[PDB]
DNA sequence: CCGCCGC
RNA sequence: GCGGCGG
């Protein structure tokens, strides 16, 4: 980006081959492959399973006695897991920050490279929670890592999320880009044909954000700011910070 | 440009799979409609005050010297309350709202920025990263075309082009006197009947009825002004926009030998 | 990429201007026969299996080059339509 | 090569008969191999005496039906474009009112297909399936109401779709709620109608409800009883005498509409169990005694005021549990057409019984083939369900032979609903693949059913498992129905067992669908193997438990699109069921009997049995598949062998040694090279070009026909009207073209000529190959069916070899699918410190977004393959062990490295060099010897390296192995026209093809407006005018291009033009105008 | 499909071509590889022509029969084809065209085989992978066309993406890897 | 209505909202990458990246719902087991300390050093509305078992 | 959405 | 228009 405001559009092409051809050549000498040890489990993987697991327990004989209704209890649960899975998370990473800096599955995550911290923890660490057909996520996590054996259930219970991601991406990417087709339809016809129109009648766009917690003014996201304000001419002008 | 609105708008819809949203939500705000979890926008701006419980609880905005009542069902989910301020046009229930009200309360200039916003919403929290620029380019469109109150040359029950109207108005004041001022109402139209109704025939003759289109454009000797990538399309001619653009469709190329070769002419 | 784009879009007030001119730039460099050139002397365009390019393999790449240059001048209405082919006729074998 | 198999959970039971499904399913439904003595109660003659005895006074009753002379065999069916069908007979009599006499006949009712002995059809030419089907299996259900959070709703389904859907519903305002096809009307009218009446009712029903206050209600209809009869018959839609006309009453009685599912557990069973509890006859169905009986309405309302009430037993139905949804076996479903011509012709008999004299009508007078025929024929090359077997290769056609479909009748489910019906239920346990659904819109509503699976007596896809009873397992196996499977503790195969002991306290278990722990004393029953829990597709998927799911269905798809390769290899680690699958498949050849070999030619078999009998086998030498691939059978047995009883005599299409197999094993580095590998490219070694490691032999079949006009008759003949004698060489045969000629694009394959003509069937762009072999059929027609008009056809086979190229895609089974970039020499690729160079390399980073580790695992155990020389069978989920592996890999480091110290050398400089990258990045263990070091970095799967154009190492170890991978049906022979310019339309003007010219890409809206964007206008402008309409446009332009000119300016398109007529045809009148508001002429 | 509904639905192009796509490493964003093999169908007529501007032929009609039979053409009618190409570009699009990018201009540079050698920064813009994808050619035939299709519709000059200001020639995977490793 | 909680629960669940809003930006991030990569299009990576952040928002709307209208009870004095009352039970016949906080159901949580309790469960239910000196039972899967309120404390 | 293959 | 596959 910083390229092709500074030198130029072609001049940048140059460099993004440039950038094209280094990456590739040092991509194939700096050897990096994929093995199954690769993928290198936590330590405390056995420890944070073992603390939530006796945790499972007390929540269990909890209920048996009759202090935790129906629902609590499995509310309850889910947040023991949904807390246990993404300690065991950082986990994987902090033990590739300071113990395998240079682990080939690491490094493509980190890098914008390939893999997504997500998945990169469903390798290591263990993807966890798999929802029922319905939505109702299951009390059960999956406890394995897919560098470990997936055991035989945990497969199947994990199947029924993939199915249903399926055909998720089924009838909305044969929606056939039709918003694609209703957009073109009513903006067909505009084009630019100009002079600095003389009309000067403009949008303000706001910098800051209502109402989500209660009334308190907030700075707009850095992006969306972004989205409304980049490449747009001043109505009039705004001394703001000490420049014109 | 009108394009590649369109089109930066569209491709991510693909990826868009109590209150709803995604596709949904961005083809109910492209289309002016009432949508599932509807809220109660407040016609009138100022205090607000409620009644609890009673099968029904009640939003009433009061001031001056009256209240606009307003129903909140015992199931609905209302976060204004007993006490402060509420300008015309602002969420009294909780979720999605009905621009057509809206724009009756408040006005033009929040319907647009309340859809423009109201779109993005999805977009953001979708990963995609649209400039507004498209979506307004889109939006205006949908603001296109407004009614008739007071006449002057057509009758007052009509639906014709905003801006065909900044024309009479400024030449019925201006260059003509005789001020019959050409009082309209804004209209939101949907997307798809903004579309619907564009002026050209040449445009109608594809979409809706290719025998209605005629028809009328028949009677009234239409002059298609061609003007529109889809009508100029038909006409098989070089694009109005692109370098079609009659901006510089036409552009002379000389050499200084042969150019002071015509004052050699002269 | 191209050869100076960038100086060639701050030669025009529109991206699109530019690509008319190049355009019909080409046209006058075949028509009126292929040495409607201004710029032939030494540093003029070329090809590799020998130095043909001296001739005429690709003419937009010769207007580019020679826009590249204050040698011609585009605009709005330079030259009255018609007279500016018959000129251009007698003037150019 | 040694074959080591890590399997540790004792497989208790062999796979069953893979192809059952269809196999007995058509055995059943037309029992044909055995006599009428002891004929069956289904199928066919369950049809026949359903609709048989008939009585318009008139009465014809069936007899025995016997059918079995096939007009002709298989192979000349194919030939022949004939339908492989059985003659079908029946000895019918019809009795007279007149006591005394009778008639007794025999009359031929059409021809039924036959069943293949792989389990296919052999329709109109063509080899066919029919895939099996799911539904709502007809019974009685009860679900929630749609918006009222209230009280729930029943239904009553019984197919065929001619019968009535009933519902039951209770409302606020008053009482029942029974809608029979659109319209809804009181309950007790009904029971009124039929003898309950307000006393008796109310008391057995309400004595626990109090919602009687519902039915007693009727204090004015309910007090007149066969009058309701009458009174309900107002209630239908339409007016009609209200003379006791039974009729539309007569239709929801015993008859048509309900069901005449075989009596007992049919429909019965949805009865019994679920509500109410004994059956009278089929259905809802007694219409004797003036009065009528329905044992089965009250009990559905009974059940109704049982389930808002209380907990008499919890119904609440969910309706995908497979136990509600049936599956239709092709038998059920050939049997279920027959029935409907059974009704067909049944309907013009009974017309043929006012009709004629007497005596004077016997069997024909009462009999007509027309019906059955045009009935059973429609189903097989018409209905939706029968379909083109997929044989890209075996495995290919045996899924597609198995696969469960929901679409179809429309009755069953239809396409814009099945958000819900797409999940993988909870019940689809062993019932149904949950990877097998395809990718994109159609995913879980097709899918392929599990490795046990095997329909019972009514569709409900039965599993297996295995009862344990205490602290033991037991080998006696029960095939559980779907709901019955809830009521027990089943629990999981990976449990420890010292042989029939249990062996830990906290043993996993599944209640229902709910994972649970349980005790050793609750466990009673037991998983029979992981296997059950996929498809047969799936279970061929090596570490499939590494697997993520997602990508595993790519997996198991892809293997459907293998192509038959000259060199088939089994992959260096097998599932365990590659073996079977070429067995229950039929692609091999098996020895019944133990015996020995005589003849071992190229074409036939010939062996003699030491019991008494040689036999002569013929080995389908190269035969065109349905999908265009090479079908032959290598013999692998040599002359005189004593061969034991089920051994492989001849190799199938992709199975060699009898083993499946399909692509081949090759050495493979992962590491990325300069780009060729970037998204989801492959590098491949043009060594393996060298030894045709990938080449697969096709076919292409070109069709013409000598068709007969009025202006004269296409003759086909070596006379070729335009003068030349130079393309007659090849077309040696008087019309036809000679074997073993090599056919170019352009050649002529087949002369014809035509009236005012050169109309000669030409190798059509693109390509053709050899001639291999041809078909005629001239006049005197053996047995084959010329359609009319076509006066002789003419059938040209051509082949030739696919060598792998840069357009072709190949891929793993795991998921890793891709195309191949570049083909490197051999000079210059990845090499291995032993001159061994790599064969292909994929690209590190498609591994780690997709979640498929379970092919980097195959390919460190393919690294030890290699070395050790041995193949190895790792199960499903227990396989093979990553201990296991290093184990193995650690033997393999004395073979490679071994060898090495003893030839007489040690470590390059360029090893240490690396070795030093390693330790530095954490893969060794500092301070030990280079010799352990190595050792250490080879057991975890990785090597050295050196590049091959350098010569330098790779600075760090890369992990290389044997990794199975297949070319896929994807030649790229079907992915490039290059079209210049040619044929037009002569209705529209658009440049279709045909024969010689290729079509143009269309160019759709969709991509103008990515060039209005561009401001591409005249590249737009091009695109719709001197490259589509304007005839006088693309004319100056082709010319201006020949001349080496500046393409001509464009005129008014044709479709402006035509726009201005086609408006002046009409009142409107479009005049184009100038600068100053005048005329303008396009012409 | 009348006939108000034609002029828009849209229609097959003259001088068209479609094949499977592969990676290109060392080819530039300036460039694409295109199978000669195609080319010459493709560009046929503009061959024909520079043929008779080189003794191979005397006429058009023999410069075309010259390729109706003949198998290689070897080096010459490949030297003239690969002459005739010079400075020319032709398009491509991929199977949605959803934005702008979904079709980019490239300067032929004539290859071996079946495949079309694509520049992995742009497999961005077309959404599209190398697992059998197919893309369709085109070429400007106008002078006009050829201009604007090289200036303006090029793919280094549409660097930056019209839906947001951010670059969409963003180096991906592979080449990061590398960069990063090295850093 | 009305949601009660305490001191404690609201820095708590206040704190709660302000870690998710964290994950919710990071799970952002990634979903960003994901559309933008289209490399292996079409794959767990979207679908997956989306449904997680739902879940996410999900806990976000709970969070935020609670949080802006729930009310405050200033009660450390009094003696009726009320919201916000810390309850010890004592098993009368083998003599076990309990330690329960009853609370509204959004402050539950078998975590805390009290265990705390909801204010409409079943033990929660029966707590309520006694004082020291009281005995109540209620069901429990084994049996009943009868607690005496050993002391209320503040 | 675009491309193909066949009654 | 029906069916099958690919992106
Ligand atoms: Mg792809």
């Amino acid at each position: 980006y910083q390229a092709f405001l500074r030198l130029g559009m072609e001049k940048t092409a140059r460099l993004l081959d440039a950038l094209k051809y280094y990456g590739f050549t040092f991509s194939t000498t700096s050897g990096i492959t994929i093995g199954i040890d690769d993928a290198v489990i936590p330590e405390e993987k056995k420890q944070y399973l073992e603390e939530a697991d006796r945790k499972l327990l007390q929540i269990e004989q909890a209920y048996e006695m009759g202090f935790l209704t129906d629902r609590e209890r499995y509310d309850q649960i889910l947040q023991l897991w949904t807390e246990t899975t993404e300690k065991v998370t950082q986990a994987v990473f902090k033990n590739f920050e300071e113990n395998y800096p240079f682990n080939p599955l690491y490094v493509m995550a980190q890098s914008g490279a390939r893999g997504n911290p997500q998945q990169i923890r469903q390798l290591c660490g263990l993807r966890g929670l798999m929802q029922k057909p319905s939505g109702e996520t299951f009390e059960v996590p999956v406890r394995s890592s897919f560098r470990e054996g997936l055991t035989v259930l945990e497969y199947f219970i994990s199947s029924h999320g993939a199915r249903k991601g399926g055909a998720d991406t089924a009838l909305r990417t044969a929606d056939s880009g039709y918003l694609t087709r209703k957009l073109v339809d009513v903006t067909h016809e505009i084009v630019v044909r100009e002079a600095d129109c003389g009309t000067t009648n403009y949008i303000s766009v706001p910098l800051f954000q209502p109402d989500e917690v209660t009334r308190s003014l907030r700075l707009r996201k850095r992006a969306d700011i972004e989205a409304g304000l980049y490449g747009r001419v001043l109505a009039r002008e705004v001394e703001v910070l000490g420049v014109r | 440009v009108g394009i590649v609105a369109a089109q930066s708008i569209g491709e991510p819809g693909t990826q868009l799979t109590d209150i709803t949203q995604g596709l949904p939500r961005v083809i109910e705000l492209f289309e002016a409609r009432r949508p599932k979890a509807k809220a109660v926008i407040s016609e009138i701006d100022g205090v607000v005050r409620i009644e609890e419980t009673e099968e029904k609880l009640s939003v009433f905005v009061e001031s001056e010297g009256f209240s606009k009542e307003y129903k909140l069902p015992k199931e609905a989910r209302l976060l204004v309350k007993d006490g402060d301020y509420v300008e015309a046009g602002q969420p009294l229930t909780r979720g999605a709202i009905d621009p057509h009200q809206l724009l009756e309360a408040k006005g033009p200039e929040a319907v647009e920025r309340y859809l423009v916003e109201e779109i993005q919403k999805v977009y953001r929290a979708q990963g995609v990263k649209l400039h507004d620029k498209h979506i307004e380019i889109v939006v205006r469109q949908m603001m296109k075309y407004v009614e008739v109150t007071d006449p002057g040359d057509s009758r007052l029950l009509e639906g014709q082009v905003l801006e065909k109207w900044d024309v009479e108005a400024l030449n019925e004041r201006l260059i003509a006197e005789g001020k019959t001022p050409v009082a309209w109402k804004p209209l939101l139209m949907g997307v798809t009947k903004s579309a619907l109704s564009t002026k050209s025939w040449l445009s109608a003759a594809s979409f809706q009825n290719t025998t209605h289109v005629l028809t009328e454009a028949a009677i009234a000797g239409k002059k298609d002004e061609l003007i529109g990538l889809k009508e100029n399309v038909i006409l098989g001619r070089l694009i109005p926009a692109g370098t079609g653009s009659d901006f510089v469709r036409f552009t002379q190329v000389v050499d200084q030998k042969t150019l002071k070769a015509i004052e050699e002419a002269r | 990429a191209e050869p100076g784009i960038d100086k060639l879009f701050g030669m025009v007030d529109s991206k699109y201007r530019l690509t008319v001119v190049v355009a019909k730039r080409a046209q006058q460099l075949l028509r009126h026969g292929f040495k409607n050139t201004v710029l032939e002397p030494e540093e003029r365009p070329k090809m590799q299996t020998l130095e043909g390019l001296f001739d005429d393999p690709n003419a937009v790449t010769w207007a580019m080059k020679e826009l590249l240059t204050g040698r011609l001048v585009f605009g709005e209405n330079l030259v009255p339509e018609d007279r500016l082919q018959k000129e251009m006729e007698r003037l150019y074998p | 090569m040694e074959i080591k198999r890590f399997g540790r959970i004792r497989e208790v039971i062999p796979l069953p008969p893979l192809t059952e499904i269809q196999v007995e399913s058509y055995r059943r439904a037309l029992q044909a191999d055995v006599p009428p003595e002891k004929r069956e109660n289904v199928g066919i003659q369950a049809a026949f005496r359903e609709t048989f005895p008939i009585e318009e006074g008139l009465v014809l009753d069936f007899l025995e039906y016997r059918l079995g002379e096939p007009p002709f065999p298989q192979d000349e069916c194919r030939e022949k474009d004939l339908t492989y069908q059985a003659p079908l007979y029946a000895r019918l009599q019809l009795i007279h009112k007149d006591t005394g006499l009778i008639k007794e006949d025999e009359v031929f009712l059409g021809h039924i297909p036959l069943m293949t002995e792989d389990g296919s059809f052999i329709i109109n030419g063509a080899d066919r399936v029919i895939v099996s089907q799911i539904h709502r299996s007809p019974g009685v259900y009860f679900t929630p109401d749609p918006a009222r959070p209230g009280r729930y709703i029943a239904s009553i389904i019984p197919l065929p779709k001619r019968g009535p859907w009933i519902d039951l519903e209770v409302e606020p305002n008053g009482v029942v709620s029974m809608k029979v096809n659109k319209r809804k009307f009181p309950l007790v009218l009904l029971l009124r109608v039929l003898g309950y009446d307000q006393e008796t009712l109310a008391r057995e029903l309400g004595a626990y409800g109090e919602l009687v206050q519902g039915l007693m209600d009727e204090s004015v209809f309910a007090m007149r009883p066969e009058e309701a009869l009458i009174r309900l018959f107002t209630l239908l839609r339409p007016g009609d005498p209200p003379k006791r006309d039974k009729a539309v009453a007569y239709v929801y009685g015993l008859i048509a509409d309900p069901r005449r599912y075989d009596l007992g557990e049919a429909g019965r069973y949805k009865a019994e169990e679920k509500l109410g509890i004994r059956l009278s006859g089929r259905t809802l169905a007694r219409f004797e005694d003036g009065e009528f009986k329905d044992e089965v309405f009250l009990p559905t309302l009974r059940y109704l005021f049982a389930l808002t009430a209380g907990v008499p037993g919890h119904e609440v139905d969910d309706i995908d549990h497979l136990g509600n949804r049936r599956i239709r076996t092709v038998g059920e479903l050939m049997t279920d057409q027959f029935r409907v011509g059974l009704a067909r012709l049944a309907r013009g008999v009974r017309e043929r019984m006012l009709m004629g004299s007497e005596d004077s009508l016997t069997p024909a007078k009462l009999v007509n083939s027309r019906p059955l025929e045009a009935a059973i024929r429609e189903f097989f090359s018409r209905s939706q369900l029968s379909q083109f077997k997929d044989e890209t290769n075996p495995l290919s056609s045996l899924r597609h032979k198995r696969r469960i479909s929901a679409l179809g009748p429309g009755g069953l489910t239809r396409e814009r609903a099945g958000f819900d019906v797409r999940d993988v239920h909870r019940t689809h346990y062993g019932r149904i693949c949950p990877v097998e659904t395809p990718e994109g819109a159609n995913i879980g509503l097709i899918t392929s059913l599990a490795a046990y699976a095997r329909v019972d007596e009514l569709g409900f896809i039965r599993t297996p498992y295995r009862r344990v009873v205490g602290g033991v397992v037991t080998d006696e196996v029960v095939y559980m129905t779907a709901t019955e499977e809830d009521r027990y503790t089943i629990a999981q195969a990976n449990t420890p067992l010292e042989g029939n002991r249990i062996a830990a306290e906290r043993v996993v278990a599944r209640r229902k669908g709910e994972p649970v722990i349980v005790s050793p004393e609750e466990v009673e029953f037991m998983d029979v193997s992981p296997k059950q829990v996929f498809s047969v597709n799936t279970n061929l998927i090596p570490f499939l438990e590494h697997d993520d799911a997602n990508r595993a269905l790519m997996g198991s798809n892809m293997q459907t699109q293998a192509v038959p390769l000259i060199r088939a290899q089994a992959p260096v680690v097998m599932t365990g069921l590659e073996e079977r699958v070429v067995r229950d498949s039929l692609a091999a050849l098996y020895a019944e009997e133990d015996g020995e070999v005589a003849k071992v030619d190229g074409n036939r078999i010939v062996v003699r049995y030491e019991d008494g009998r040689l036999v002569e086998y013929p080995l389908r030498r190269f035969y065109r598949s349905n999908q265009g691939t090479a079908l032959d059978q290598r013999p692998r047995v040599v002359v005189g062998q004593r061969v034991r009883k089920g051994d492989l005599l001849a190799d199938g299409p992709a199975s060699e040694n009898g083993f499946l197999a399909l692509g081949q094993n090759v050495l493979v580095a992962i590491m990325p090279f300069d780009g060729y590998n970037f998204e989801d490219a492959i590098v491949i070694s043009e060594e393996l070009l060298k030894r045709d490691f990938y080449t697969s032999i096709h076919i292409e079949r070109y069709e013409i026909e000598a068709r007969d006009t009025k202006l004269g008759p296409e003759r086909i003949t070596r006379d070729i009207p335009h003068l030349s004698e130079a393309a007659l060489r090849d077309l040696d045969e008087e019309g036809v073209v000679r074997i073993g000629a090599e056919v170019k694009p352009g050649d002529i394959l087949v002369g014809r000529t035509s009236f005012k003509k050169d109309t000669s069937l030409r190798v059509p762009p693109g390509e053709g190959g050899i001639v291999v072999r041809t078909v005629r059929l001239r006049r005197g027609d053996p047995g084959v069916e010329l359609k009319p008009g076509v006066r002789e056809v003419v059938r040209v086979y051509v082949a030739q070899k696919r060598k792998l190229q840069v357009g072709d895609k190949l891929a793993n089974r795991h998921g890793n699918k891709g195309v191949v970039a570049k083909i490197l020499p051999v000079e210059d690729m990845p090499h291995l410190p032993d001159g061994t160079p790599v064969d292909v390399i994929l690209n590190p980073l498609g591994v780690p977004s997709r979640m498929n580790l379970g092919q980097i695992l195959e390919t460190h155990l393919g690294l030890a393959g290699y070395f050790l020389g041995q193949r190895y069978i790792s199960p499903i989920f227990d396989g093979a062990k990553e201990p296991e592996i290093k184990e193995l890999l650690a033997q393999a480091f004395e073979v490679y490295f071994g060898k090495r110290k003893g030839e007489g050398f040690g470590v390059d400089k360029r090893e240490v060099e690396v070795l030093r990258r390693a330790e530095k990045l954490g893969l060794v263990t500092p301070g030990k010897t280079p010799e352990e070091q190595l050792k250490e970095l080879f057991l975890q799967g990785k090597v050295v390296l050196y590049d091959g154009r350098t010569g330098e190492p790779i600075e760090g170890p890369i992990v290389v192995g044997q990794m199975f991978i297949m070319k896929l049906y994807h030649m790229v022979e079907d992915k490039m026209h290059a079209r210049s310019t040619g044929p037009y339309s002569l209705i529209t003007q658009q440049p279709l093809g045909g024969k010689a010219q290729f079509g143009g890409q269309r160019f759709g809206e969709m991509e103008v407006w990515a060039l209005e964007a561009y401001g591409a206008a005249h590249t737009l402008q091009e695109m719709l005018t001197l490259k589509s309409d304007d005839i006088e446009g693309r004319n100056a332009a082709y010319e201006a291009i020949i001349k080496g000119e500046d393409v001509p300016e464009p005129s008014v398109p044709e479709s402006f033009r035509v726009l201005v007529k086609e408006l002046q045809a009409l009142a409107l009148d479009v005049q184009t105008l100038d600068e100053k508001d005048n005329p303008v002429d396009i012409f | 499909q009348g006939r108000f509904r034609q002029n828009l639905l849209g229609k097959r192009v003259d001088y068209s071509g479609r094949s499977v796509i592969v990676v290109g490493p060392q080819l530039k964003l300036h460039q694409c590889g295109l199978p000669k093999r195609m080319a010459l169908e493709l560009f046929k007529p503009f061959l024909l022509k520079k043929m008779e501007e080189k003794g191979i032929a005397p006429n058009v009609k023999a410069a075309r029969r010259m390729l109706e039979r003949q198998r290689d053409i070897k080096d010459e009618v490949w030297d003239a084809l690969e002459e005739v190409i010079h400075g020319k570009v032709v398009l491509l699009n991929r199977a949605p065209t959803l934005h702008r990018l979904g079709i980019q201009a490239f300067q032929p540079v004539l290859v071996e085989g079946q495949s079309i050698q694509l520049h992995p920064l742009v497999c961005e813009a077309f959404n599209a992978d190398f697992d059998g994808d197919q893309m369709a050619v085109h070429v400007p035939l106008s002078s006009f066309a050829q201009a604007e299709a090289r200036i303006q519709m090029l793919s280094a000059h549409n660097l930056l993406s019209p839906a947001s200001g951010e670059p969409l020639a963003k180096p991906s995977r592979d080449i990061i890897l590398g960069l990063y490793y090295i850093t | 209505r009305e949601v009660k909680l305490t001191k404690a629960g609201y820095e708590r669940l206040m704190q709660q909202l302000e870690r998710e809003r964290e994950r919710l930006q990071e799970a952002t991030k990634i979903l960003q990458e994901l559309m933008e990569s289209s490399d292996d299009y079409d794959d767990s990576g979207l679908e997956a990246a989306k449904q997680e952040k739902a879940r996410i928002e999900a806990r976000i709307d709970s969070l935020e719902d609670i949080l802006s209208r729930a009310v405050i009870l200033e009660e450390g004095s009094g003696e009726v087991i009320g919201l916000g009352s810390v309850v010890e039970l004592e098993d009368p016949l083998s003599g076990e300390r309990l330690s329960v906080q009853v609370v509204s159901p959004a402050e539950a949580n078998v975590l805390d050093t009290p265990m705390k309790i909801s204010d409409a469960s079943p033990m929660g239910k029966a707590l309520l509305g006694h004082r020291v000196g009281d005995v109540l039972s209620l069901d429990t899967p084994k049996g009943r078992r009868e607690f005496r309120v050993v002391a209320i404390h503040g």
